[PDB]
């Protein structure tokens, strides 16, 4: 967010249940911080991608977006190491990604070279 | 193509 | 110009307020991050009624969160729109009410009230001119129901001209979830009464009846009751933030709608209903708006108008249309219906016109009306709240607060005061 | 030279003041950026630039015109409109907060704000014409604004220029249908000023237009443009001999003093001919002999009242366009040889013919065909006061109750006024009771 | 020209002045090095103001650093911009006071006081036309309690013209770390009354107490409220250094606030304090910091002005802004809150426009004001001496020094009439 | 040929300085080098070189204002020594610049003004422009005007100050300062021109429709005010008035000489557009209490003595058609003793427009020297004001310091007192 007069670097952790596909994004606090103790970013819900075309002949005032209107749904597929991806709008670099999600993703989901990348500056 | 690692 | 502050009081008003807060970064077009992205000059013309400018090109929300238990803070932060509100006007206590009236009024709503009021005064004098405040509450809570009572009260004495209004939420008999649901709504009505200019009575289950039968969804979750809501919380500011053929604002109807002060008690609706599967076969216009309208199933509350007897009707459409045609059908459903108006005011239908369609939309409608069927509710809530305490039933937790007895015998005497008043002006 | 200021206020004041310039733009041929370097000439009147228009140095003919609203957004889009550049910005007045349909808000509390500010704007507008005809003042009865603010300009506007004329085209609230609830205590409570310092009242109920649109010109579905671009018709052709030269000229006092007989006796009811589409327009042949006949029907009128239950006292004629005086002369013989028109007893010469050259423009996009000739009809009767007696009848069911009256009171104006105005219309309505009565 | 001598006494003043030192160095771009890197002129254009000018392009801070113990000579040496100030300016003895105030100022103060009095006039002579001098100390030390008060002593006597500025760190009754504390304290406030142009009364405890709420800082480390004193610091002297709409120095300020010789303490506010969070949601406009200013949170003192009258109100604007938004502000200020003003003071208010921002910022303001409610800070001392002092308790070691009984007898005395009169002054008709 | 010198002092003196030599060169068509790319002869010298020498002193006791001048755009239109400094400003307090640090620079000062006089042939007079809060405004101009008038008796010296506001105030102890100054410019005046901030804070907002002013926009406007009088002057006219005329058309006696002063048509570039200007239009502007830039209402007064400057495309016949609409209204009074209180003068060439300003390219102007007793009130205002101020004796500490004698306090108190009296004694009416 550097472009904007309020810079951050805040950090974010990312976690995808397998339960049903839900995503949420808690923030990683500092010692001083500066900002109130809050708990997450975004709740545990389906983001859609792209929706149904009939988007256009839909009320959004009164009903919300449902599975009748999308077509598809954000899996593990925007979800990759080394690559960014948006939601509503943030650009969410993925830094990296745990042991036990680069085991899963090699030996279940198929791709098996998911490097790390540093994301750090040089001071 | 190139926007950095950023701090 | 003409700005809004909107209090937000409880579980109830939390989530609701979030939602509409989100129903209108859509109409005039801010992202969950701050910045505008439309496309219509008028969509960023007025946004100060709602918004407040900061650097950077950021728009904040004049809103005052407020709920007595942390917990309720934490959605409301991580939902979509929720990095848009102002962490200092977030305001909340560390313990809750437990569904207790007599707490939250009284005990620990005088350690928050200050800081409440701190705010509320930072955003009363932000703005130039002030139309009003709109409170988000739920009267069977312990926060809304409760402090929520104790900040109206408050703000009358500072602000006594600004309009007052309130889309409280009022409990249903066949579906309730709290014991002590009737002592709270009974001690909180007293407090709408004398200090409310109106009051928008909407009943979960006529929300979920309606999400049954109008709109077709098949596992209704509190969201679309929430979005519902929001709807008709924009079907009445959508005249005051966009040009018009036939301006309108909040004091228009206000006038146009209180006979006398005792009455300010309303049936709030939303025309354009329908299931996802008949949207292509309905074809909307401003006849199909009107049977829609003035039926007793598309009605938000829990109260059938056709026993009751209609004193004012309101009509604030929104969209390009022809009055002539809304002329008619307004002149029309008046004299066929000639049982259900009074006789001792003609013309009681009001109506007002707003170009802007609504977005995802051509046409759309709301209607807000004073009817007789609304002392039906309460009546309801003095068959259950005097058997409740007519055995001094869970009283030792409102009176372990300090409070005397007289005060539940005049809460419940102004009631049947109220309605003994209202059902002299049926006949 | 001869001059009119328009004193439009409120919505419909405003709204009726876009149809009205536009018009008055387009006969005269003014860009909408208030200018004339065109090549296309349109006219020769060069003294015609004046009275509406204020001819300036640099070429802008800035209007002579004052648009004030105590809301600011319906002002807002004339600030945004086409002829944004043709208006003086000071020209447009708004107001924070307006009355909300209540004549007490706007008569005692929020107009008095804004009373000096708009006195003062009229004054340099007077300033700068020379001789001043009299005042055009646009409103309506339902609003606040239109029926409280005005109230006190007039009467304000009296005592600053006692002989000025005023004159009055204002919205009646038509007798079945309604767009507000509240509006009964508001009409009721302006019809004081209208009486003792008004000259002349063009009331018309939105209802007569609704009916004369769909009937004649065909538009099934009518809009609020289309009822005011048939008002801007009407006052061109009352300012039409005014602005260009004709056989008989008829200035603004002229059809003042030949249509009052009594100085509480100032409702006349205002008829146009003729009006339809410009399919059915060509298929007939329009004569003198015709249009002056759908002058008199009832379904033209824009009052919902029927002449034949009342009585006529005076008629003012209004030609304009090739006409030939004795096509109206035989026009009028013809008209008094009927037993169902029927005249007063001490009038027996009971018309005033105004004849003028230039037809009437049309504007592009709008409802009327361009035709060759035209008239205007402003006939005083005994037959509106009907329409008063519906008016007491509905305030009457619901001062009995005491309904809406904490919002007036709460105000700041006292209960015995209420009672006060309604007694006046019951001593107006007697009036014309009397002129009714034939010795 | 105009020039500023920065006095440094105590580990209170040696820290606060280091503090500032590294504040203006960014201000005015020179490195820890001493060269000026800074890419606006104006940066070096005042510059002699307060630093002295070396040969190979060089600035020397015109300090005057004293402390009893050599400890914290190692300490602001070894920090970040240590090695910009001169080896010979510091000035420090072998052996400390020990939070004794009779030990700094009578037994140990007499034998360094010419070693300070020797490079102060150098530096003194050194500057052709110097406005003043200027100091920070704590009255909670035996350093700054207690050599520093000899030293305004002497320097009003050599010096009478010249600006007294001090922005002393008085006590807080709720958090104290001596025992002795207000013993030194009442000895402290009788030698300010006499000889000061103006002080500053600057608190730890409300400084904690902006940094805990205002800025929200978990851990707040002596740098931060080192920070925010520095920051009011700089916002006194800005308008003298940079060009401005509407000049202001030291003496147009000091003209303005003090009525009386007696009433020169004063209570000083810094507006543009927000949490990160906060930065998010904010419109960066006047009003904005005129709300800021006058609260009763964000003031650094420790008495809460709604209890007391303001006498006189000063606001120095540092940044380019309108006038007229800033005169109408002052004037609703004094005409809301009208009960909180003398009535035989109009326009109690001063104004002054600096067109330069502070470095890394847009807008700030800085306010000084004298108020009652600094008569509630001197009572309280009074609260917990005479408690002290009539058992006798911690007598011996001011005792054992030589000094007799009186001097704490009218030392009180002084300040008992001191807060009687200002009571009567804040009454007045 | 008639010539007149720049005596500005203090922080307002500069700044205004500024604003009204950049109209002067842009008026005169003068590079900023000092350079025509002779009508200028009057303020301006010139040499072989061609360059004009602004006939203008600055002074002040802060280097740092003035410094701003020396790095100006016009750094290389004014004389370095013309650019007179102190080291230490006098903070506020008359005495400071009365008797401490003002006598230091007077030498200096007086010899300037000695060498800029000396190239002039005909002396026409001084404008002296200062405050009356500042010390240095105050102080040091009293005391310069004290020195200026024994050294020339005759030649006629013009006032044009700031009042104190009668709401908002930048400092505290301006009364004090405001108090003591009203001796000098009673003894030692010809002619003032007091003029408050918020009254030209007033006329912006509501006729430029700048809501946010700065003093660059008020010093634009008392550019052109000063551009005004003497532009009759500077240029041709059919009815040449100097300084002298005015002077003597408006004072009946010796020691009543505060004009008010009043300027139109003051109009944005839109504003222009859409409007005629004409000269009856511009006159009857002069008259609205609104428009004044004192906050006094000349309806509670009685106009004495009125100065008329009409500048532009003006005609003598609508000249005579406004005054004679002007003497027929009852809501403008007149003293009874002055039936015929006008003075007309014309000049032709139009007032120039600055890039960046804000006032319209206008083809016609009017300037008002409307003096009354109106103004009285306003110095009632002052002694309240200084009569609650000088009850508890604050700040009175810092005066004794400088060496001035607390004596001359309530005599200054009483003089402005009898200066009142003596205004109500001319609104009294000759009822015989
Ligand atoms: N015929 C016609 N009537 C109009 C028009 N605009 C408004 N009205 C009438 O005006 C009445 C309401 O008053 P408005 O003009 O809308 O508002 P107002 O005059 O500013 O008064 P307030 O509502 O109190 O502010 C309605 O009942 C309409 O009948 C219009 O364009 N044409
Ligand atoms: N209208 C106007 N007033 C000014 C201007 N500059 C300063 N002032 C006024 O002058 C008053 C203070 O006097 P200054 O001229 O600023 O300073 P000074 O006269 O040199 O007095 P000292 O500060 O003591 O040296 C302020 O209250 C301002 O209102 C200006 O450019 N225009
Ligand atoms: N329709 C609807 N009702 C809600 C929603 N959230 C809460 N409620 C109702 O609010 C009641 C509980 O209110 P509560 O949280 O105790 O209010 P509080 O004590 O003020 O915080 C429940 O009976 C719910 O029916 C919502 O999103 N929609
Ligand atoms: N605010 C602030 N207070 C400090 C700082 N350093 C020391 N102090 C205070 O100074 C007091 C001790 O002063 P001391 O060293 O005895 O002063 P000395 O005897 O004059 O050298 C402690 O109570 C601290 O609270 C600092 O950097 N900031
Ligand atoms: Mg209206
Ligand atoms: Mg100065």
């Amino acid at each position: 967010d550097t472009d904007s007069l309020f810079g951050e670097c805040r950090h974010y952790i990312i976690h995808y249940y397998l339960m049903d596909d839900t995503v949420e994004i808690r923030e990683v606090h500092e010692r001083n911080n500066g900002r109130d103790p809050f708990p997450l970013l975004m709740n545990r819900q389906r983001m859609p991608k792209v929706l149904v075309e009939n988007a256009k002949n839909f009320p959004k005032c009164v009903l919300e977006i449902s599975d009748q209107e999308v077509l598809e749904w954000y899996t593990a597929k925007d979800f990759i190491v080394g690559k960014p991806l948006t939601i509503l709008g943030r650009t969410f670099f993925i830094y990296d990604c745990d042991p036990f999600t680069r085991q899963f993703y090699k030996d279940k989901f198929g791709m098996p070279d998911l490097p790390p990348v540093d994301v750090t500056k040089k001071e | 193509q190139t926007y950095d690692v950023r701090a | 110009m003409r700005e809004i502050v909107h209090l937000q009081a409880g579980q109830c008003g939390n989530q609701i307020g979030a939602k509409f807060w989100e129903v209108i970064s859509d109409e005039h077009g801010i992202d969950p991050t701050g910045t505008y992205h439309g496309d219509s000059d008028l969509q960023l013309e007025r946004i100060n009624v709602y918004y407040n400018e900061a650097t950077g090109g950021k728009y904040v929300p004049r809103a005052v969160l407020v709920d007595l238990e942390p917990g309720t803070m934490d959605s409301v932060r991580s939902g979509p729109f929720g990095q848009i509100f102002r962490p200092d006007n977030f305001v909340f206590g560390q313990s809750g009410a437990g569904n207790n009236w007599a707490k939250g009024h009284y005990t620990e709503g005088a350690e928050l009230v200050d800081s409440v009021l701190d705010v509320v005064r930072k955003e009363a004098e932000s703005c130039d001119c002030l139309q009003g405040f709109q409170l988000t509450h739920s009267l069977g809570g312990g926060t809304g129901s409760g402090m929520g009572t104790l900040l109206i009260s408050k703000i009358r004495e500072e602000y006594p001209d600004r309009i007052m209004n309130t889309f409280s939420v009022v409990p249903s008999p066949k579906v309730s979830d709290t014991v002590v649901e009737p002592y709270n709504a009974t001690l909180s009505v007293h407090q709408l009464v004398e200090n409310t200019d109106e009051t928008y009575c909407i009943d979960n289950e006529a929300l979920y009846d309606i999400c049954f039968r109008t709109l077709k969804l098949t596992t209704p979750t509190y969201g679309d009751l929430n979005h519902l809501v929001s709807a008709t919380m924009s079907g009445v500011t959508t005249c005051l933030r966009f040009p018009g053929q036939l301006n309108a604002d909040l004091r228009k109807l206000a006038v146009n709608m209180v006979p006398f002060p005792r009455l300010h008690f309303f049936m709030p609706g939303f025309a354009p209903l329908t299931s996802r599967g008949s949207q292509q076969y309905r074809a909307l216009t401003v006849p199909e708006l009107t049977q829609q309208m003035f039926d007793a199933k598309n009605m938000m509350a829990a109260c059938d108008p056709r026993h009751g007897r209609y004193l004012t009707v309101a009509a604030v459409f929104r969209g390009r249309m022809s009055m002539k045609e809304v002329d008619e059908q307004m002149l029309n459903v008046q004299n066929k219906n000639s049982s259900y108006f009074v006789e001792w005011i003609p013309n009681n239908v009001k109506t007002a016109v707003c170009d802007i369609p609504p977005r995802g939309l051509k046409m759309s409608a709301t209607f807000i009306g004073n009817s007789t069927a609304i002392q039906e509710l309460f009546k309801r809530i003095s068959e259950q709240f005097t058997a409740m305490f007519r055995r001094k039933a869970f009283l030792h937790w409102y009176t372990g607060e300090g409070m005397d007895e007289m005060e539940f015998t005049e809460a419940e005497s102004n009631m049947n005061d109220l309605v003994s008043e209202y059902q002299q002006y049926q006949d | 030279m001869r001059e009119c200021i328009s004193i439009h206020v409120g919505q419909a004041g405003v709204q009726i003041g876009n149809a009205c310039w536009e018009l008055y733009c387009l006969e005269h041929g003014i860009q909408p950026d208030g200018q004339m370097p065109s090549d296309k000439t349109i006219g020769g009147g060069d003294d015609s630039f004046n009275t509406f228009f204020s001819e300036t140095g640099a070429g802008k003919h800035v209007p002579r015109a004052v648009f004030v609203d105590l809301e600011p957004t319906v002002v807002d889009e004339v600030r945004t409109g086409t002829y944004r550049q043709l208006f003086h910005p000071e020209q447009l007045i708004t107001g924070k907060e307006d009355a909300a349909n209540n004549y007490a808000r706007g008569h005692y509390t929020i107009g008095k704000e804004i009373v000096d500010l708009v006195l003062d704007r009229i004054r340099k507008l007077a300033d700068l014409c020379t001789g001043l005809q009299g005042f055009l003042i646009f409103h309506s009865f339902g609003g606040g604004t239109g029926s409280g603010f005005a109230s006190l300009l007039m009467e304000r506007l009296s005592v600053d220029y006692g002989k000025k004329s005023k004159l009055e085209f204002a919205i009646y609230p038509a007798p079945q249908v309604s767009t507000a609830v509240v509006e009964p205590y508001n009409s009721i409570l302006t019809t004081h000023t209208t009486l003792e310092h008004s000259d002349c009242a063009f009331m018309v109920d939105n209802e007569a237009i609704y009916d004369i649109c769909r009937r004649n010109l065909d538009i099934e579905r009518p809009t609020y443009t289309n009822l005011n671009r048939l008002i801007g018709q009407i006052v061109s052709s009352i300012t039409a001999s005014l602005r260009f030269d004709g056989a008989l000229n008829v200035d603004l006092t002229e059809f003042q003093t030949n249509l009052v007989p009594y100085p509480r006796i100032h409702f006349p009811l205002a008829t146009y001919a003729p009006v339809i589409s410009a399919e059915k327009a060509y298929h007939e042949q329009l004569s003198v002999a015709e249009i002056t006949n759908a002058c008199f029907e009832p379904a033209n009128q824009m009052v919902k009242c029927d002449p034949r239950h009342g009585k006529y006292m005076a008629c003012c004629m209004l030609y304009r366009g090739d006409v030939v005086p004795k096509d109206v002369n035989a026009a009028i013989a013809t008209i008094k040889t009927k037993r169902t028109i029927q005249f007063v007893d001490w009038c027996p010469t009971g018309f005033k013919v105004g004849i003028n050259y230039q037809p009437p423009t049309v504007v592009p996009g709008g409802d009327l065909a361009k035709v060759q000739r035209a008239v205007c009809m402003l006939s005083n009767t005994t037959a509106i006061a009907e329409a008063w007696a519906r008016l007491d009848h509905k305030f009457d069911l619901m001062y009995a109750k005491r309904a809406f009256v904490h919002w007036y009171v709460g105000e700041g104006m006292e209960e015995g006024e209420f009672s006060e105005a309604r007694e006046d219309l019951a001593a107006l309505e007697k009036d014309y009771e009397e002129v009714g009565v034939d010795s």
